[PDB]
């Protein structure tokens, strides 16, 4: 029966050549004598290339290929909230089996541009340089983007952190899911992923996706859908999701892979075609929903890794379009202290201020205009043997604002414990303060507020602003803790 | 050329410049030129030669900059354009 | 863009030596220093 | 007629037709699905199949899918009742009001206007948007090449235009969304409902708007422009007007090319561009100009890839463009708006034989004002703005009201700024700028000049703040 | 069942089979031939015929040859009888010292240790080697990643590296060759039976060796590191022991894959490379790791094309490491040894809760003012010795310091340096550098740090400096 099942012709390098079939659809799943599965991807008069979803040397010539019917599906729901899983909703975590009772395909169509609605709601990150100059909104698809070991991840783990906060709370609208799909990392890395989110707690309300470096090529190209379908669950029913996918590189990596292996027809860098058509796809699966489809929210964060830092390469260049902004990180801003290392001339949200509450709003342009100026006269820093008291000025607010952004990692912090660390720098108050101690200082700043001035922050974030009694309450609270600090 | 080598000019000249371009200030505000040149071969000129010359300098710089970047990018298509001929002529002898 | 300067020859040579010339005679100079110490 | 898919590879799809076959750029329909699946023709492999690209997902489809021929290419709702509304690709309304009414439709691929269809005379579209008008006019039936991220006003200078040429020119207004993000394509939807350009009630809509998603293939998002452009020519070929095309990212539209391209199995150029670039270009640029019956003038975004102006893409597309407008943000902090940037954006059209000897020659004064204001800046800062003679004097000084001049407060800014838009004349904008360098308003401050519309505002304006 | 060559190009042959098809990954005897030739089963074109890559050189081969499915992969000798033996890629002794007789075979090609099967356990591995110890430290069955262009200290690195760790190791250490030079072979073999770390007139011996040169065809070399990673294999599950994993260029494992991937009829991708250049790498990579069953502290020498660590190879072979100690030329070039760049070297456990706070500070301290430096190479490029405040000038005159003081003599480089290796102690490390980021040695000269070992050494050099003078 050539209509419902085949026979491989040949097997290489993933790519099984199927006979028969004449039934299946485009883009469908089948199984190999083995057990294994595989996806459909070329459809041909003589023959079917068919995508293998694991080692090939289980297939042999000859082998049977009957059709599923069911196309590629994932389990989908909070069942999968703590659990570890592969590209496909198998568990790998042995903690046993998922309670899989509701399924999702991976392969599904984008919401509309109806049943959506701005951004709005900020996706606080914990990060004082992202959460104040490169704010999130829910239903946004931001980049983080730089060259390896600069830190990417960092800003995907702490942001997952971060939700720690509100998710242990009561302000339900306020919950985030968190999704960390690893495409083509070494289980080694995932495994210290994981234990980091959970020895903090977060795993019981993350999601972890894993096709490492051994699982085969189609698995590593699904896991971000079928990753992206997990948090789509929580997006059609009023919940919000925040997806990361590290590193979409190494996805179109395998894609490559496979396009090349069957033959289809390379270009720049060798890629198919429709590379372009891979990422989009799925980046535009993120959405901040509309009040009528429950107002949920799916925010992604896919990673690039850059070479040289060249984005003017062909993968960058797609997905930086793609999405809606970019945060970049740097090497020479590390090393040099600046951590995390965020370009805050580079980095950009086109979202801003929309999921920034007033709280923020304020602060933040005061300070990105004056990070600014002091990102001109910045040359003259070192050289200026005479510089007028203007320029000294704009130079000494520069170093003590960016000393400010350091953050920890693993250790982010609400919008307000945020914004009252950036008043006290905006307002001047660090400007006399010795450059390599400003960081001793938040640190025992910030305990301390938080310490002894909780409704002092609560009264930040409810006035929507810096009210003027609460400008009054921090003015005296820094100048005073401020004054004890250098005694 | 090499993108490697031209991204390293590109870089130390772009430095260069920011530099000099510093300088011809700190000048203003107060190496210069052929002063120090001509009385032992034999302020305000001291200055004024210092503005200058890190002034020439600043530009000469930025011309040498404009001058790289277009072989900057004529070599960066090449590259490109070279990359996918190879990854072709092995498709085309399959 | 840190180093570009000395990542490359003309004017690397330059603070190349310079900078060695310095250290060298500094280093002299702190050199029999160590000895009255 | 009908046919048998026979091969389908992503995108892309192999149609058998045993009798009757469908020519190249024929849509054909696929029959046995959800929504509607459109593949369009573009090679005759031989043995009676015919390869083609497909306008949407190709997933569920099956060797021996039934699929229909409809006889000619991709066809769609032309006419008034298109205004907006938010089109498809393929015709489709997605703007969810139901239906598009229309007893017209059209094909999205028709050939050029022919050699003597063509107009000889080089006129200027006034926009009534001063810096425009008076250093970087125009051209009727021209394409300009839109330059600017985002932030810098990018979203009212292009709604503004929509109301200015509806209201001094009876044309309407088309927005080809080329590879646009469902999110600001969205955002675009709203901004331009609470702008007046769009009206979800009474037919005042000035507007019709077309979409090529990103999540959409490359076969969709390059046909987008097409789709966006037979609908504008209705309105020219139809109505005799002077039409508006707003193509954002004419880039994407290359990009969309070279992917059906790569798709297709063809070998890239140069830069791994699609050998039919020029021509992929051409046939489409060229469907923009005056013609004996009126006209189109284009406003298309473009992107600089890896900021290289030699680059393919761009290149290829400055071989069609006859002026550019230049956002920049330095210009967008100082509160100028429009944030056009006075020395960067520029017009072929701007010659004297075109505009006028008059005309020219304020343009130049004041582009040659701002230059010599723009060096200045040094001195001024660092040798003092102390010991600048009587001609360095009123330099800075003129160039400053002229700088501000040059700023507009927008109608559609109405909703938000609280001040009446203003739509200044080409006759205004040359005598205000013509005066100014005179220096016969020279005893006035500055922010007299500042957000203002025809020289007279200015003065008026000047009084009151005393 | 037997089958016959029916085409041979190079390392790739083509084996038509009658009866049955041997399943792919499955080595071929190719039968009339005076040395072992394994032909391994790579893809099955179709029509009965399977496509191989030869294990050694076809030179001789005849169209119709009967080729003998042995009916699984390559299965080499594995366990404690290996050690002090130099194997094959198929498990031939290459030492002359007879057959290695062992009682069990496993074959070269397995499936990764699953995500449950994953350690989490991070103890930092000392070396002795201030820069590495100081800025990114090795850890304790980790995986380490050594990259460098040709000829910066690759080989000399990890030399030094087994004559530090290894030598003093609780347990067995496997060697692989990975198409490198035959000649490191013969040194590093006659240097082991030196040291006494293989012995050959008994059972002493703790390393096993694996090799697969350059003078070999692609396709050996494509599977060598997959031989030793076996050997290595058993030594971690078959007894949990603690084994180090020293393999000398995994770059000849992608190269090697890169010479024969277009007679596999593969569309080239970016740069040459195989399209499964990254996912070839990945189900290598996966197997050299520690589990819940023992634990391998693996050292990797990476090459990178031209001194271009974006080219694709290494940049794929990062994320595979939880230390990188990257070797600059241009470090090189400044007679600093071991060549490792300090802005480029990094370490999983680079954490101030995993080494304490005082030596995490210290580290990014070093990292910091070789940063600010960098910047002032410019300045001073332009200007000259005598423009920065004596407060810049100072950090330069530290940043020289803190720079000659990261280089090292090694023991194993006395024949090039002509000094005595030395080997520093952690502690003594970090106090050698908390006390020059302080200030304290200002007033002794740069050479004094140059090439020694504790801070101590430095002073007493910087004297028999003074004294000379
Ligand atoms: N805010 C921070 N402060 C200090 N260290 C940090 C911070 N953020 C990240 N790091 C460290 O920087 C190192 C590398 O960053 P990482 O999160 O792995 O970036 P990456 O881009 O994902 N690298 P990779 O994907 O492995 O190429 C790790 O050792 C982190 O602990
Ligand atoms: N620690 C060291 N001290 C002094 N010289 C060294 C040191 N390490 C390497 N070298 C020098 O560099 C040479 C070879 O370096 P080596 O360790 O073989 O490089 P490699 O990285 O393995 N190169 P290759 O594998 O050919 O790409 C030696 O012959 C020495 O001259
Ligand atoms: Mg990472
Ligand atoms: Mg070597």
């Amino acid at each position: 029966d050539l209509e419902e099942t085949g026979r491989v012709l040949s097997i290489g390098d993933g790519i099984a050549r199927v006979h028969g079939l004449r039934n299946v659809q485009a883009e469908e799943m089948v199984e190999f004598s083995s057990g294994l599965k595989g996806m459909s991807l070329n459809l041909e008069p003589d023959n079917v290339g068919v995508v293998v979803f694991g080692n090939d040397k289980l297939i042999k010539e000859g082998d049977i290929v009957k059709r599923t019917g069911a196309i590629v599906d994932v389990p989908v729901g909070e069942e999968l909230l703590g659990r570890v899983v592969d590209a496909l909703g198998n568990a790998i975590d042995g903690k046993g089996p998922i309670g899989s009772k509701a399924r999702r395909r991976v392969g599904l169509k984008a919401p509309g541009i109806i049943p959506r609605i701005s951004v709005r709601e900020p996706m606080q990150t914990g990060i004082k340089a992202v959460d104040s100059l490169v704010p999130i909104g829910r239903g946004q698809r931001e980049l983080i983007i730089g060259d390896r070991q600069t830190g990417k991840t960092s800003i995907a783990i702490d942001t997952i952190i971060n939700q720690k906060r509100f998710n242990d709370g009561t302000d339900e609208k306020k919950k985030l899911y968190c999704i960390y799909v690893a495409i083509g990392q070494k289980r080694s890395t995932v495994a210290q992923l994981v234990k980091r989110l959970t020895d903090a707690d977060a795993m019981k309300y993350t999601i972890v996706v894993s096709a490492t470096a051994s699982d085969a090529a189609p698995l590593q190209y699904l896991a971000p859908y079928s990753g992206c379908s997990m948090g789509e669950y929580f997006r059609d029913n009023g919940k919000h999701a925040l997806i990361i996918y590290d590193d979409l590189s190494k996805q179109a990596v395998a894609y490559r892979q496979m396009s090349l292996l069957l033959r289809r027809p390379p270009g720049r860098e060798a890629y198919p075609g429709d590379v372009f058509y891979l990422h989009s796809r799925l980046l535009e699966r993120a959405a901040k929903m509309n009040d009528a489809f429950g107002g949920g929210s799916l925010t992604a964060l896919p990673v690039i890794e850059t070479q040289a830092g060249d984005v003017s390469a062909y993968i960058p260049t797609n997905v930086i379009s793609i999405t809606d902004g970019q945060i970049f990180l740097e090497t020479e801003l590390f090393y040099k202290g600046i951590r995390p290392a965020i370009n805050v001339g580079l980095s950009v949200s086109r979202v801003g201020s929309a999921a920034q509450t007033r709280a923020m709003k304020q602060v933040a342009g005061t300070m990105k205009l004056e990070l600014a100026q002091y990102r001109e006269v910045a040359a003259f820093a070192q050289f200026g043997s005479d510089l007028d008291a203007a320029t000294q000025q704009l130079l000494s607010r520069g170093v003590r604002l960016t000393e400010l952004l350091k953050q920890g990692q693993y250790s982010p912090m609400a919008i307000e414990e945020q914004v009252a660390v950036i008043y006290a720098g905006v307002r001047g108050y660090l400007d006399k303060l010795e450059p390599s101690k400003i960081t001793k200082f938040e640190n025992a700043f910030l305990s301390h507020v938080i310490s002894q001035h909780q409704a002092l922050l609560g009264k930040i974030r409810t006035d929507g602003k810096i009210s003027e009694e609460s400008d009054a309450k921090l003015k005296e609270i820094v100048t005073n803790f401020l004054a004890g600090f250098e005694a | 050329a090499t993108l490697k080598d031209i991204t390293r000019r590109l870089k130390s000249i772009k430095n260069i410049q920011k530099i000099t371009k510093s300088m011809k200030m700190v000048a203003a505000a107060k190496l210069c030129g052929a002063i120090h040149s001509s009385v032992a071969k034999q302020t305000t000129s001291e200055q004024s030669a210092r503005m200058t010359a890190m002034d020439n300098a600043s530009k000469n710089a930025s011309e040498m900059i404009d001058k790289l970047t277009l072989t900057f990018n004529r070599t960066r298509q090449a590259v490109i354009t070279k990359e996918l001929i190879e990854i072709i002529s092995g498709a085309a002898a399959l | 863009s840190g180093d570009n300067v000395r990542s490359s020859a003309g004017a690397v040579r330059d603070a190349g030596g310079a900078f060695g010339k310095r250290e060298q005679a500094e280093e002299e100079r702190y050199f029999r220093a160590r000895a009255k110490e | 007629t009908t046919g048998r898919i026979v091969a389908v590879i992503g995108a892309v799809v192999d149609v058998q037709f045993d009798e009757g076959l469908p020519p190249i750029l024929n849509a054909l329909e696929v029959q046995g699905r959800e929504t509607r699946l459109v593949l369009e023709v573009a090679q005759h492999l031989g043995e009676s199949t015919v390869r083609t690209i497909a306008m949407d997902g190709t997933e569920g489809l099956v060797r021996g899918q039934k699929v229909l021929d409809s006889g000619a290419p991709i066809r769609i709702p032309v006419g008034p009742e298109t205004l907006g509304r938010i089109m498809n690709v393929i015709g489709e309304p997605i703007d969810e009001r139901g239906p598009i009414k229309t007893k017209q439709f059209a094909a999205i691929h028709a050939e050029a206007p022919e050699f003597v269809e063509m107009s000889v005379e080089q006129e200027i579209l006034v926009t009534g948007i001063k810096v425009v008008d008076l250093l970087a006019p125009y051209a009727k039936g021209g394409k300009i090449g839109l330059f600017g991220g985002a932030g810098v006003g990018k979203t009212v200078l292009i709604m503004e235009l929509i109301n200015n040429v509806a209201k001094a020119h009876g044309g309407y207004s088309v927005f080809a969304g080329v590879g646009e993000r469902t999110r600001e394509g969205n955002d675009l939807y709203h901004e331009m409902i609470e702008s007046g350009v769009i009206n979800l009630k009474d037919a005042t809509s000035k507007v019709a708007l077309v979409y090529g998603q990103m999540n959409e293939p490359p076969g969709a998002r390059a046909r987008v422009a097409l789709t966006g452009l037979t609908v504008a020519e209705y309105f020219r070929d139809q109505e005799g007007q002077d039409v508006l095309l707003f193509i954002d990212n004419i880039f994407r539209f290359t990009q969309a090319g070279s992917e059906v391209s790569a798709l297709l199995g063809r070998i890239p150029s140069a830069v791994g561009y699609q050998p039919t670039l020029a021509t992929d270009m051409g046939t489409m640029q060229e469907r923009i100009t005056t013609t004996k019956k009126g006209s189109i003038t284009s406003v298309q975004a473009i992107y600089v890839p890896a900021d290289d102006l030699t680059d393919p893409a761009p290149a290829t597309t400055f071989a069609h463009l006859d002026a550019t407008t230049v956002l920049s943000r330095a210009i967008a902090e100082l509160g100028i708006y429009p944030a056009v940037d006075p020395l960067d954006s520029t017009s072929r059209i701007m010659d004297p034989n075109i505009v006028g000897s008059e005309h020219y020659d304020v343009a130049r004064g004041v582009q040659k004002i701002l230059q010599d204001y723009k060096s200045l800046q040094d001195i001024i800062a660092i040798l003092g703005m102390d010991e600048l003679s009587e001609e360095d004097k009123l330099t800075v000084s003129r160039a400053r009201k002229i700088q501000r001049f040059l700023s507009q407060p927008f109608q559609v800014a109405e909703v938000f700024t609280g001040h009446l838009g203003k739509l200044v004349p080409l006759k205004e904008t040359i005598k205000g700028f013509q005066q100014i360098l005179a220096g016969e308003y020279d005893h006035l401050p500055e922010q007299a000049f500042y957000m203002v519309g025809p020289i007279e505002e200015a003065v008026a304006k000047a009084d009151k703040l005393a």
